[PDB]
């Protein structure tokens, strides 16, 4: 029935599994089902850089178009050692659902380049992005491929691909990828559209079913753009942020913390103004909201009896694993996933496109507004589907998704 | 010099004619432009292909299509396109003039252009329906373009037809152009308030009209 | 699958082509089901061309390029400018191009084009304007692996050039390749003003040896002394054979013991025909086609070899320089005397073939000598008529019907190789 | 030495990266060069959605892997095969490289496949099989990019779907984007027998120049496919005893010689020999002069090898002899023949093809059989005197003369972007 | 009348004034005049060029096309501190002069950039020739304008040319240059063109005087690929080579020099074994023939008067001035113009393309004969037209290149 990854298929048998247990709740003709199984193309480059030290050394990359069945392909670059074709599926995949949940105009696709850049000099790592994007010119595009921002891929890497796109081309093409600084055509909503997302949608959810969250207690877990903006959002809406953590650990204060200062000495110093907690620790304090605002794999079925939080907020993709998200909700948890928390980034990333694509920008204030009700919109079109099913979130979402994946390639059919 | 009318349609006498008429009655009113009304009277392009199809049987039939563009000068043509058994090359090319007419009374960008297919669709099966449509597709896909022609339903056409069009024009393409046609699916990059666009606006303008 | 309804019931001949096309499906085997594709054209394209003329005014001419079939490349056949010009009429014609591209073995399809003007009515400035409108308007056709125009009535090496430049500049390349027919200093090919003469003495040579026919001292009638006319009796003579008569719409001159092709030529420079040639003898009209000869070329107009005339013919070999002058109760009648009738299908495709050489040529704008060029089209044309020779004797057929049969199985198999797509 | 690694199915690959550094030793090749060399530029795997004869969709895998450009356009067959996987595609579009280098073509190298049996689907759900691998291929194929070529399960007709899909989609009759077409099609003159041809004309060359003869010669021809039926045919001509030839079903073995036009009639109308006499495996072994390796790849391998009594082995196929295999019959003396040589008829075939096809001008069945020769002998020459320039057998000749041809050219271009 | 360069007008003026003293023997329409009075453009590029230190320095290049009635551009491409917009035009122009005489299907183009090539790290020296061809893809190629070798730009720039063009258009495309290495597309072989084309005139022009090159003695002024060309082929064939020279002074053998040898220690130190002579102390020298092989303007009026030479060759570009010419035709020697046997190297990039565009190659042998003929055709229309206008040989070349000029220019016509 499924494509099968020769390398590292974790993320996308993740996917294949979700995807198996969606379609028991949604009407799917097969052949959708076959294109949702199969990813249209998996593309791996070999890229030759010259080295600061004159030497040329070969890196490895990959670009994969899952399901262009919604409109053009959209995904993200990562730039790590873990990269590999499997997860950039198990990526591409995810966000075909992720856009269909958010009804963007998006297929899916993902790409990635296998290299630690805090190795490379800035002189190494712009040549390697660079020759990426050259090698990808003639398979991308503002309606073929759009690319983004992803794990060690930073905004002044979008520029390093547009400028190489746009020179290769012959042509100023903003909407070749998204994440783009401002000057350059990036939108101001944001770089922190996805912590601002994550709790836009949370608040949505506790509203609809009473749950108090003036005074609620916040952990979040991981500190990057995303969990920074979780944080100074929750702090916002009048939360109390007990604790931030990293991978050295956390920092704790019943009380709640002084956000903007905690976030001050950790740009600053590169670390946390003290540490309270060990790593382990983290996900056992007591508090109404944990947001998972780091990595995959980040919480599995050991830890999740550590939880003692009524409301989880994947936003991390896969940050918690389905055997986790079967126990939180067999305990009565509410268990936002993915797939809503934090699609926050991508929804961002469709107005910078929509902007680019005709060259007008909205202000600070019209961007905000547009993402407020898009968020708003998208939370209530997988509520009212949860809710005609009597599923869980994650699975309302999932039939959402599907459903509208479905209409989209039983109409457009089989060509060539 | 004189423009002898149009050759190609025989001397009948049908919706061409029709057509040049009523630019013939609107020419005292033009003032400095009357000069130019003769281009009116003269479509930009007509493409005649002819569009074989495999059937479910497994032979080959082949049907007559047209695609006409009247006329370009506002913007790139715009008009649906017909699947009927009755349908002639001068119906179309006729057709494609009111269009020309029709978007510029409202003031779309838009030139005018029609196409047909020459066959009774009530006697095709779905999948010979579509393949028919796509190769319809590619046939004129040297016109096609959202910056150069965009057809749209019409007499037995719907979302459907315009579903495959756009599908075949994308693929074709290498990449994802939903503003090659008009009248898809909401799930293709169709417009909400389709169905209510033209009873509305028989009340905007009758409203406009009673406000005068 | 019904007929083409924009010809209403008014067919013409374009029914003339799809009738000769019916002729052929007894022959075409495993294939006849296919048939019926070359009974399509692949694609019309009619437009407006639109012209400033000198006083200041627009005028509107009807302008039509046809692809007919396309299986075997891209289409291929010249532009006409004649104020009798009809849709039908260029179908028909981009058909007889399919036919006989596929007969010589050209890797063209079949094309053509015509504007609706009398170029008479127009001024050098208009009629250029006019070259030059029509080109940018077929401009989504053109192109030298798509569709490569050409000379055809009323039309040259002067309008060829205006066509090249025009898709020229419109396309920001210089490609010569576009169009065929040019003048050499813009990439046209040696070779081109006696080709279809030379091709009709190759093909009539060709036929020659199947018949143990000895050429040098064989007796040879032409009919017309044109540029086809006139290169064949070179060619004849410059291999041994006598011309005895030339035949004119002045007159007919006889001369048994041979008269001097370039001699004759002369004399029609001079004034104007055949009539009062002073090395020959005044010859009735009705005469010249019982001439006791070995060879005879109609190089003139159609339809002069008829009932009336067929049987007094004692031709052993009739090698057709202009299109269609023989007609088929003659070709019924000259079967039954045993005379073989090259037909102008491969007979003239001279022409056509250094076309074809002048489009090579283009690709690298690296140019063959003038021996380079016969010596090629040599070549092709007795590589075609072995193969019409071949299908005759296989199907027990007469060459004419042979010749078509080897176009459209050609055709057909291409077709049938590439399946039907999308 | 660092180079790229297939997640499944490395075999093939590997070879190529032992023959690569064993010939590193005794050719001058710049690191640059070496690194472009262990890394393929591009390999693409693809979902081959097709509407099946019940009207089911069923998805298919195909892959398009281009090794490295520097001398020209990409040059690579297309696999219809149930055992085509990434790693061996990306094993022959290096082998491309190396066999376009030593011929001294301008192209470089590439291969293709889907993971199909052929013979399991109907014509029309492999038609659109192949017209969709095809048009999913059109932005990054053309006959000045990357060329298509015939191989295992990939036909003429093939070939003619691949030109039309291309064609129709960039809306211009395009000849040269695929070869192995059709004579009617753009196709060049009755080579693709020019496999065989080719391997025959090869071990004529090595002879002549070694002072032997073969007249008379007992040849052993393992394989039966366009290539071996043409050895066997070329062989008999040249006035050869073809004693026994093999399909992957067994063999039909004669000590006085086969008459080959027997067997090949029987074979090609129902897909058997008139008789079965060896097991495959059997045939290796056999009391010839000459083996000729025309099927699939890892034919003969370490231990079969000891087997062998024939003096001149041709390996045809890509990497139908194994490395170990040809150490051992080294070590005994035998001549051994590279497919690096002897397997190149097919792709210098092709190249004549796409040369006539580039300009649309024909040449005649001899024209094309002239120019075919005198390139077989200027690449057997060349080999050789490589070879004998740096005292090594052919592999190792054909080897060298190609990395060097493949760093001249890299070293010139340099890396960009 | 006339395009006026805005400095550097010399080659232009001296274009233009052989150009006016034509009119008055040759048929030329108005039209045409106007035409081949004014080139179809002028590009100058900046070019960026990130050096080795890492700061960014910009050069600035040209490209000319001239006129482009009898096909695409063709043209050289100069790396020298002296190249300027007026000497690109002047050159660019005299390119399709030449192209004309040789009855070449080109138009006439040239560029240049203005840097010194020794002052350069090879690495700085790739990316300039890199940015200046990337810079300009959008008004060249195989069709459009052909590019090719020219002063202190070699067969290994010409590579760097090609490469960079290939790999942003996005596949492999020999025509685009010429003067190639044989690698890539180029040969055969030469490079080596230029100076045998130059001694295949020569041959035919004495052979047809009536002169002794039967063991003559020969000076050669110049020694760079088409000097040390000339000296080398003018050994070979039986000639006496006295002397040599370059921008230092000249090594002088009454009784020949072995040119081998010495082409050895110039190529192995960038100097001449031993200086017998001061740099003008060359033209006066006792010899049947002189060769001018090194840079325009080499020969003066004033010089002139010292030749003895009866036979002077003019291979470089604007070797020998107006007034130079003069006087030596009135002395009665043989003066062989630039336009005649300057354009070995054209004839030789013109079969390099030929065959690129075909992809396929001609034996060593099937190039010397295709080359050897042409040579002698062109020589034959030259004299011809000489002949008939009662001409010498510039004036005759430059009749019949007008004439051919006027032929294709009149038969296009005015389009746009
Ligand atoms: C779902 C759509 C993108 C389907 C597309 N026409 C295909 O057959 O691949
Ligand atoms: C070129 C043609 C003979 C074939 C093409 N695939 C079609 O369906 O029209
Ligand atoms: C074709 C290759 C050898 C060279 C090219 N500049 C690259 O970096 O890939
Ligand atoms: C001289 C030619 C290039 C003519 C061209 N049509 C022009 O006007 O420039």
């Amino acid at each position: 029935k499924a494509y099968r990854p020769p390398e590292d298929p974790g993320l996308w048998d993740t996917y294949l599994e979700w995807l198996e247990r969606a379609l028991k709740v949604a009407g799917v003709h097969p052949t959708t089902l076959e294109y949702l199984a199969h990813p249209k193309r998996l593309v791996t480059l070999s890229l030759p850089v010259v080295m600061d030290d004159g030497k040329v050394r070969i890196f490895q990359g990959y670009r994969v178009v899952h399901d262009i069945a919604r409109g053009p392909a959209k995904g993200g670059v990562r730039l790590d050692p873990g990269v590999t074709l499997g997860q950039t599926a198990g990526l591409a995949a995810w966000m075909t659902l992720k856009a269909a949940v958010y009804d963007l105009p998006f297929g899916g696709a993902a790409g990635g380049i296998a290299v630690d850049p805090k190795g490379l000099s800035p002189q190494e790592l712009e040549r390697l992005v660079r020759r990426y994007t050259a090698e990808l010119v003639g398979l991308i595009g503002p309606d073929s491929d759009i690319l983004g921002p992803d794990l060690g891929a930073d905004q002044q890497v979008m520029a390093w691909i547009m400028d190489t796109y746009s020179m290769t081309v012959g042509s100023t093409v903003p909407g070749v990828v998204t994440g783009k600084p401002h000057a350059l055509g990036g939108s101001e909503g944001r770089d922190d559209a996805a912590g601002l997302g994550a709790l836009l949608v949370l608040e949505a959810l506790a509203k609809r079913r009473g749950l108090d969250l003036r005074g609620a207690r916040v952990v979040v877990q991981g500190l990057g753009q995303v969990g920074a903006a979780v944080a100074l959002h929750a702090e916002r809406l009048g939360m109390r942020v007990v604790a931030v953590a990293t991978s050295m650990g956390g920092m704790y204060a019943p009380e709640g913390l002084d956000v903007a200062e905690v976030l001050s000495a950790y740009e600053a110093t590169g670390s946390l103004p003290r540490l309270d907690l060990a790593p382990e620790e983290v996900f056992g304090l007591e508090a109404e909201v944990l947001v998972l605002a780091a990595r995959e794999g980040a919480l599995d079925g050991d830890r999740a009896r550590q939880v003692q939080a009524q409301a989880v907020v994947e936003v991390a993709n896969f940050g918690l694993n389905p055997e986790a998200e079967a126990y939180l909700l067999g305990k009565g948890a509410l268990v936002v996933p993915d797939l809503l928390s934090g699609g926050g980034g991508l929804l961002a990333s469709y107005l910078e496109w929509v902007q680019d694509l005709n060259m007008f920008f909205w202000s600070p204030e019209e961007v905000r507004e547009r993402f407020e009700t898009r968020v708003a919109r998208v939370v209530d079109a997988v509520c009212r589907r949860a809710e005609r099913g009597g599923l869980d979130l994650r699975m309302g979402a999932l039939a959402l998704a599907l459903e509208r994946l479905d209409e989209a390639t039983r109409l457009r059919g089989v060509y060539p | 010099m004189k423009s002898e009318p149009l050759s190609y349609l025989g001397k009948d006498g049908g919706p061409w004619e029709i057509f040049t008429e009523q630019v013939d009655r609107v020419v005292p009113y033009l003032g400095r432009l009357a000069p130019l009304a003769e281009s009116l009277k003269r479509p930009k392009r007509v493409l005649i292909v002819d569009v074989p199809v495999r059937l479910d049987d497994g032979s080959v039939a082949y049907f007559e299509g047209y695609r006409v563009h009247h006329n370009t000068a506002r913007g790139p043509a715009k008009g649906g396109v017909r699947y009927h058994p009755e349908v002639t090359l001068s119906e179309v090319m006729a057709l494609a003039g009111w269009m020309t007419i029709k978007n510029a009374a409202v003031g779309l960008p838009y030139g005018g252009g029609k196409g047909g297919i020459r066959v009774d669709p009530r006697k095709l099966s779905p999948g010979e329906l579509e393949r028919l449509t796509r190769r319809y597709t590619s046939e004129i896909g040297i016109l096609l373009g959202p910056d150069r022609d965009i057809p749209a339903p019409d007499v037995n056409t719907g979302e459907r037809e315009m579903a495959w069009m756009m599908d075949t024009y994308s693929m074709n393409v290498g990449r994802t152009v939903p503003g090659v046609v008009t009248g898809k699916p909401i799930a293709l990059g169709g417009s909400l308030g389709r169905r209510d666009a033209t009873g509305r606006g028989v009340f905007i303008t009758a409203a406009a009209a009673a406000e005068k | 699958s019904e007929p083409l309804s924009y010809l209403g019931k008014d067919g013409g001949p374009w029914e003339i082509f799809t009738e000769q096309v019916d002729r052929v499906v007894p022959y075409l085997g495993r294939l006849a089901p296919l048939a019926e594709s070359l009974k399509r054209p692949k694609r019309v394209l009619i437009v407006d061309v639109p012209v400033r003329l000198d006083d200041g005014s627009v005028a509107y001419f009807e302008g039509y390029r046809v692809h007919h079939n396309t299986a075997r490349g891209p289409a291929k056949g010249g532009v006409r400018y004649h104020p009798e010009v009809t849709l039908s009429e260029v179908m028909a014609l981009a058909g007889w191009m399919t036919i006989k591209n596929a007969a010589v073995g050209l890797p063209y399809g079949g094309g053509k084009g015509g504007i609706r003007v009398d170029p008479r009515k127009l001024s050098p400035g208009e009629l250029e304007r006019l070259t030059r409108r029509y080109t940018s308007e077929i401009g989504i056709l053109l192109g030298p692996d798509r569709d490569i125009p050409a000379p055809d009535v009323n039309t040259g090496e002067r309008e060829m050039a205006w066509m090249m430049d025009t898709y020229s500049m419109n396309v920001g390349r210089t490609v010569p390749g576009v169009v065929t027919g040019k003048p050499i200093a813009l990439g046209g090919s040696l070779g081109r003003r006696d080709a279809t003469g030379r091709g009709v003495f190759i093909t009539a040579a060709a036929a020659a040896e199947k018949i143990g026919l000895q050429v040098e001292g064989a007796r040879v009638a032409i009919q017309g002394f044109g540029n086809v006319g006139n290169a064949a009796a070179r060619a004849f003579h410059d291999h041994g054979a006598r011309v005895v008569a030339v035949q004119d719409h002045t007159g007919t001159v006889y001369n048994e013991a041979g008269i001097d092709p370039y001699d004759l030529l002369r004399h029609v420079q001079e004034f104007g025909g055949v009539r009062g040639y002073p090395k020959a003898e005044p010859l009735p009209a009705a005469d010249f086609w019982g001439l006791p000869v070995e060879f005879l070329v109609p190089a003139a107009l159609e339809k002069q070899i008829t009932e009336q005339n067929a049987w007094r013919i004692r031709a052993r070999i009739v090698a057709e320089g202009a299109n269609g002058p023989t007609t088929p109760a003659a070709d019924d009648i000259l079967l039954e005397k045993g005379v073989l009738v090259v037909p102008d299908v491969i007979a003239n495709a001279g022409g056509v073939t250094v076309s074809y050489f002048e489009w090579v040529q283009d690709f690298n704008s690296y140019f063959w000598t003038e021996e380079e060029i016969n010596a090629r089209l040599e070549r092709v044309l007795r590589n075609a008529f072995e193969a019409v020779w071949q299908v005759a004797q296989e199907k027990k057929i007469p060459l004419r019907t042979a010749a078509y049969v080897v176009a459209a199985t050609r055709v057909l198999e291409a077709r049938a190789l590439r399946g039907l797509y999308p």
